[PDB]
C-alpha cells in the first residue's frame, strides 16, 4: 500500500519552468498542449501531453507531495538512466489550497504488460512465448540496474510495466514505493501490491532485500504463462495459502530465512504441487525451470536479476536470427554496461553473444 | 499483525485444504 512514515495558460498551451531529469538543476521553459487523463494508480494521476516544440507525446505524473511520508520517487528516478526504465524528461511543482503537487514529465509509452495480458485472457489465448521471453528479459535487466544502486522497486506488477508494442520494448515505471534498502535499517512490511508480495513480506518481515522484486517478477512470469495471477487472494493469509498450495509448506529453515518469528508454529504439512502440473502442458520446460528458481521461499535462494537474464530460457533472444512476429527486429538486449554487470561480471560471456561485438 | 493471530488463521486454513 503506502510507504514509511517520516503554470501559464497561453489551442490551450500550458507553459511551465520545469527542471530536467538528468544533469544539474538547470530549469527551462517547457510548453505543452493536448492534455488529457490517460491513467491512474493509487497515488498519482497521469496526463498525456504534446510538447509544443518537438511535437513528442509525453506523460505527466501529478502526485500530491505529502510530508507525512517519505517521497523518494523524484530522488530515485533522477539517478536512473536505463533503456528499460521510463525516462524522466522534466519535473516541476504546481498548486484545495496550501497543497504542493509534484509533476513528473515522462516519455509516453502506449501500453502496459497488464493491458496486453488482459487482451489475451479475454480472447482465451496465451501470450506467445517469444513475447514472454522478451518482456521478462527486459524486466530483469531493469531490476539488475536499480539493484546495482541498492534500490528496490517494491511494487513490481504488470500495471507498472509499460510496453511499446510496435518496438516490443518494456520500460519499468512507478517508483513511488521504491527505496534504497540499507542492510541494518528496517523497512515497512505492508509493501508491494497484492498477488505479487513476497512470502517474507506477507509474514511481516522488515529486514527484507531486493530479492522481493525477483519474487514479484516470478509472479509476473507465471501470470504470463497461466493467463491469470498464480497467487490470488485479498488477505495475506489467502495469498500465503495459495503459495503453499503450490510450493508446499515451507520448512522451518525456510521460515527462519523469511521471518524467524514463525519458526515455532506447527503449520500443517501440505505436499507441494509439481510445477509441470501448474502450467499448461504446452509450457516450455525452461520457462517452468526459470519460474521455480524465482519463486523460492528462501530469499537468497532466488536468482539475481543478472543471473535470471543468463538463464537458458532467454537463449532464443541471443540467437542472431531472431525476429519479431510483426517483422521488425529485436530491441536493445546486449548493451550491458559495467554497472549492470557489477554483481557478476563473468556473466557477460553468456549475456553478450559473440555476434553482439 | 500479531504473529500468534496470523499463524492461527493460516493453520486453520491449511487444515481445511489438506483434509
Ligand atoms: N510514462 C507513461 N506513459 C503512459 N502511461 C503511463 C506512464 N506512466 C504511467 N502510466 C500509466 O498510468 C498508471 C499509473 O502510473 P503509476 O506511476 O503506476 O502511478 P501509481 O504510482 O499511482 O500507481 C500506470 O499503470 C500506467 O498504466
Ligand atoms: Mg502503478
Ligand atoms: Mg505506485
Amino acid at each position: 500500500r503506502t510507504t514509511s512514515f517520516a503554470m501559464k495558460v497561453s489551442s490551450k498551451v500550458t507553459t511551465v519552468v520545469a527542471t530536467p531529469g538528468q544533469g544539474p538543476d538547470r530549469p527551462q521553459e517547457v510548453s505543452y498542449t493536448d492534455t488529457k487523463v490517460i491513467g491512474n494508480g493509487s497515488f498519482g494521476v497521469v496526463y498525456q501531453a504534446k510538447l509544443c516544440d518537438s511535437g513528442e507525446l509525453v506523460a505527466i505524473k501529478k502526485v500530491l507531495q505529502d510530508k507525512r511520508f517519505k517521497n523518494r520517487e523524484l530522488q530515485i528516478m533522477r539517478k536512473l538512466d536505463h533503456c528499460n526504465i521510463v525516462r524522466l524528461r522534466y519535473f516541476f511543482y504546481s498548486s484545495k489550497k496550501d497543497e504542493v503537487y509534484l509533476n513528473l514529465v515522462l516519455d509516453y509509452v502506449p501500453e502496459t504488460v497488464y493491458r496486453v495480458a488482459r487482451h489475451y485472457s479475454r480472447a482465451k489465448q496465451t501470450l506467445p512465448v517469444i513475447y514472454v521471453k522478451l518482456y521478462m528479459y527486459q524486466l530483469f535487466r531493469s531490476l539488475a540496474y536499480i539493484h546495482s544502486f541498492g534500490i528496490c522497486h517494491r511494487d513490481i506488477k504488470p500495471q507498472n510495466l509499460l510496453l511499446d508494442p510496435d518496438t516490443a520494448v518494456l520500460k519499468l515505471c512507478d517508483f513511488g514505493s521504491a527505496k534504497q534498502l540499507v542492510r541494518g535499517e528496517p523497512n515497512v512490511s505492508y509493501i508491494c501490491s497484492r498477488y505479487y508480495r513476497a512470502p517474507e513480506l506477507i509474514f511481516g518481515a522488515t529486514d527484507y532485500t531486493s530479492s522481493i522484486d525477483v519474487w514479484s517478477a516470478g509472479c509476473v512470469l507465471a501470470e504470463l504463462l497461466l493467463g491469470q495471477p498464480i497467487f490470488p487472494g485479498d488477505s495475506g493469509v489467502d495469498q500465503l495459502v495459495e503459495i503453499i498450495k503450490v510450493l508446499g509448506t515451507p520448512t522451518r529453515e525456510q521460515i527462519r530465512e523469511m521471518n524467524p518469528n514463525y519458526t515455532e508454529f506447527k503449520f500443517p504439512q501440505i505436499k507441494a504441487h509439481p510445477w509441470t502440473k501448474v502450467f499448461r502442458p504446452r509450457t516450455p520446460p525452461e520457462a517452468i525451470a526459470l519460474c521455480s528458481r524465482l519463486l523460492e521461499y528462501t530469499p537468497t535462494a532466488r536468482l539475481t536479476p543478472l543471473e535470471a537474464c543468463a538463464h537458458s530460457f532467454f537463449d532464443e533472444l541471443r540467437d542472431p536470427n531472431v525476429k519479431l512476429p510483426n517483422g521488425r527486429d529485436t530491441p536493445a538486449l546486449f548493451n550491458f554496461t559495467t554497472q549492470e554487470l557489477s554483481s557478476n561480471p563473468p556473466l557477460a560471456t553468456i549475456l553478450i553473444p559473440p555476434h553482439a561485438r | 499483525v500479531e504473529p500468534q493471530k496470523f499463524a492461527e488463521e493460516l493453520i486453520h486454513r491449511l487444515e481445511a485444504v489438506q483434509r
